[PDB]
């Protein structure tokens, strides 16, 4: 339970922590928390599993459908405004869960959207994070982020947020996953290769 | 409890069509600088405020449509497009796509065709606007209509201009180039048109916005017209 | 409040069939390298942006279908096929099997046969795609349709080519071997087809994906053609 | 809004039968060693993958059924029996009795008879299985059918074979004894049957399980046939 | 959306009556020892397991009925009388009162008579049970039936025996005295009944219980029959 | 109330504890917690009996239907994404119970999925276990498991998870059941033969 999104120059980066947290017991040594919905957009779940679980699927369809019914791949800041609505519907109702969505708008470029269980949605211009151990991860970024830090100096800083939180939060911190969405696509990093980086770091 | 034909065609459907080919005429033309519409109200008696004869409707800041057929089913379809249009903007945030707005009211009209107990709509439509720098035109039919025109017409003198346009239109024609097009066209079908009998509405792609044309602009342009009734 | 026949057959049903045999012609072709579709719009007037006359629709990243009959009932069935499909993908995860997807809308279409007050759909469909390395092709009839062709056609020129293909197809034919098949066939029934009056959509099995063919590939293949109007 | 007859019989009901006797033919046969079904598709053109022509449907691990009439109301009646079937296994734990299963969907067919605004099912069905060691066979009518045959047929050449069997059948016939029975029979009504135009399903009581038969097993038995067209 | 007549009578109902007098014949008989039922299946072809030709049904441990009319509406009434039969037992504890159980499905039967869009049931019923030491027998009618016979019959040979019984019955006749009563009777209408073409069901009142008769009890009693075809 | 799932080379191993635990009282001295839904798939229930109970029957029936309607034996990772959906239906509602589904994918091989009451699902690549006495069994695996192990080295380790938990959990630990799903089928081990193992063990 800990994820991170930030805009860095060209595109947008996201990261999680494959740790699942059954109260006292550590339940999943590798729990996916980062999902691609559409060739141009991807999101990150934080919180209620089987809840955020469905909201994924019960959203991916809606995409690879809008896509179809109207060419343009559901422009991200539209799809987002779905969740603000897909959420808020269950306000009267027991919904819940966190969420970050980012994607490269056909034209408007890169975009990054935070999101609460109620339905509050906010476009983040800089960097935002969510997850049991988020405020940890947060300090990192808010004293490690500049307006224009390379396609690299971002996915570095990204990890390092998790590095911190993962090892200063009872709930986060088992393995790590990451993808970067950019104009021409969305890259799910196959575990093995991620690693290289913090090897090439400190 | 509607209908279906004994060999391919379909009963009520076409009968409802005629209703349109009898209604008031209307032309919409595309271009490259935006998109403009216009209609020949045929206000005979002069006791009726011309402002009430509604034949072209705004549908959003960026998209509007023109009616042809009976004014019973005119309004109802629009005070409802005008709905499926702000609904979308609400469950997304996007100024609703025009090939989507069309395909919507046009899907309903369709349902009205095949369902127990209910008469399809006596109207064909002309819908246009600015789909993200792309100023387009669409025509509907009392049962589904996948027809995005560069320019066309419906109603009274469909064949009059709908087959005038058929030659001299160009994938280049500009706004003040289609200026005359509709006006001259509309005159062909209506020998002797009052100068306000007509309604003009311009959406320039140059701002994503909808504008109006005052009387006499209309007339002063129905002027280049007396040079058209000569051996042609 | 629909119909049934006085000895075996069925009223509205067949009458609605015709509606199809009257609509635009459409050809679908399987193979072993994937599968390809193509349709002969008969866009008469040249005032209509050919992009709107949708005659073929993608229904998923890996399966799409082509329409023939009345476009009223075209869209509605697909804006609803496109729907049963993604529902399935969310209540399983599986890109929806093709034999099922068919076996759904061709179920609705059947339901619209035997129920109070509602006319069956004026349409036959051609559904093709990639069902896990297996590329296949299906025909629907306005009332249930388990016909999985290796290749077929529907519409205006059913018997022209739906009886050309009768011979020279092969449970071998490749894609670029089937390249011409559909082009060449379709010409048979349409003497003089605009190159662009036509649409071409390729779903290779070699990637489970759906592609487009630009205009003039169309034409440059409608050229192997002038050698087919000779003593034959 | 359905019908009833002026003297004993019943309108629509009998008209919908005809639909069947016109349908494809198909024979079901009991025995003592299990039970096997088979149908004579009449695939003419050879452009249609034979896999699609669904004439026989599995309904449970132990009980399946074969169609004949319109395949509009073929499917819908099975992904519904297939339904009424697992429901039952679910609110009991018993592999649903066959006599029951039958007595269910045949009741449904029966309700569709007597209710306002709904034409009955253009189909008769052949259900066979293993009701606990007892392999049995049933015939459904578009309005109820309490007919538990030791062997029968439906569709095209009903009387042809439905009266062939009339004699030589016997209540001991084994499986490989009934092996031919259907094949030879099916040929009588189809003077020229492709050896795949046909479908074979076996359900041996020897395991409460349902099996297929590959092509050419089909043919290699369609051979004991040229010795039947002689002074008979 | 059913019917009524232009002068007292009632359309559909009587047309639906006919359907019964057309069906298979059936006889039931009261007395003082119990009461017994028997029906004359007319299983022509010998290819059908006589076990499934269902013509008599049990409704409770102490009550049962025999059909006549179309079997579509045979079952549906019984697995609907069977229901309302145990419902009662559950909301009181009382083996449901025969007079009441009858008064029920006959009501039902009636209601289908006066309601829009639905055809009355094509069936007369012969209900017989032990209502607390009182063994009785009723005849239903496709629209109400307050008839408590001392014996009767329905279907084919209605007049033949419903007018044979007309005389020689006695408010005395025993069980083994009504033994032949219905067999002999039944023979009259069916010159040449197979000895298993018939079902027998005995409900002695002396144990409130329902019993079966085996084949050739049937026959060895259809034998006192050849002495019935002589100058009579 | 204690189950174990793990992948070992070829296929997947599942085991439970035949102990029904009615508060203070030991209610069932032999209660199934391991069911085979389809010829290629099977599962383990943990927790609210009458709840999981139905969830089994209210599922197998959805399998031995999908199998029929479309040949392929409900591909495991598909049948799973039902449960993820089936449960979550009752999120707004009172649902509950644990669950492991383990079956052989027609093609994609062996699969192992974990499942929480809400609807949370994860594919467990290595090993996973659940039950009253799960974290006991767990510890066993997390220090007795290697990528490869064996057909044999699995069902051994397997018991020896239950062996601990079953004698260190008030609620688990009466009798033991075991079946293995592999390409060609699913074997329910008839108690007597199970036993053989820990005999040959220590």
């Amino acid at each position: 339970t800990t994820t991170v999104g930030l805009i860095c120059d060209d595109a947008v980066i996201l990261a999680t922590d494959k740790r699942a947290s059954l109260g006292n017991l550590v339940a999943d040594k590798e729990a996916k928390k980062l999902y691609k919905i559409d060739d141009y957009i991807a999101m990150t779940i934080a919180g209620s599993v089987g809840d955020a679980q469905a909201i994924v699927r019960l959203l991916i369809a809606e995409a690879k459908l809008y896509k179809m019914r109207t060419g343009r791949n559901i422009p991200p800041l539209a799809c987002a405004t779905l969740l603000s609505n897909i959420l808020h519907s269950s306000r009267m109702f027991p919904f819940l869960t966190q969420i970050i969505i980012g994607g490269y708008d056909l034209l408007e470029g890169a975009k990054l959207f935070s999101l609460d269980p109620l339905g509050g949605m906010n476009e983040e211009k800089t960097f935002t994070a969510t997850g049991s151990g988020s405020p940890i991860a947060y300090g990192v970024l808010e004293a490690g982020y500049d307006r224009d830090m390379s396609v690299e100096e971002g996915i570095k800083l990204a990890l390092n947020a998790l590095k911190s939180a993962m090892e200063r939060d009872t709930f986060s911190g088992n393995g790590i996953s990451l993808a970067v969405i950019t104009k021409d696509g969305v890259k799910i990093f196959e575990d093995e290769e991620i690693e290289k980086i913090l090897d090439s770091m400190k | 409890i509607t209908v279906f034909s004994p060999e391919g065609r379909l009963y009520q459907v076409e009968y409802a069509r005629e209703a349109v080919r009898r209604g008031t005429t209307a032309i919409g033309i595309a271009c490259k600088d935006g998109v403009v519409l216009a209609v020949d109200r045929r206000i005979t008696s002069k006791l009726v405020k011309i402002r009430s004869i509604e034949k072209i409707f705004q549908i959003d800041d960026h998209v509007a449509a023109a009616t042809s057929g009976l004014v019973a089913d005119a309004r109802v379809l629009i005070d409802r497009a005008r709905l499926e249009a702000q609904i979308y903007r609400l469950t997304y945030g996007e100024e609703i796509s025009i090939e989507m707005l069309a395909k919507k009211i046009c899907d309903i009209k369709q349902a009205y065709t095949q369902h127990g107990g209910v008469r399809p709509f006596g109207v064909s439509l002309l819908i246009a606007g600015i789909d993200k720098n792309e100023a387009r035109l669409f025509e509907t039919d009392p049962s589904g209509a996948l027809i995005e025109y560069k320019a066309t017409a419906i109603g009274s003198g469909r064949p009059v201009v709908m087959e005038l346009l058929e030659k001299e239109y160009r994938d280049d024609i500009t706004l003040d180039e289609g200026l005359e097009l509709a006006i001259t066209a509309l005159t062909k079908a209506n020998e002797d048109i009052k100068p306000e009998n007509v309604d003009v509405c311009i959406i320039t792609v140059k701002d994503a916005q909808f504008k109006k044309i005052p009387v006499e602009e209309i007339k002063k342009l129905i002027e280049k017209v007396k040079k058209k009734l000569n051996e042609e």
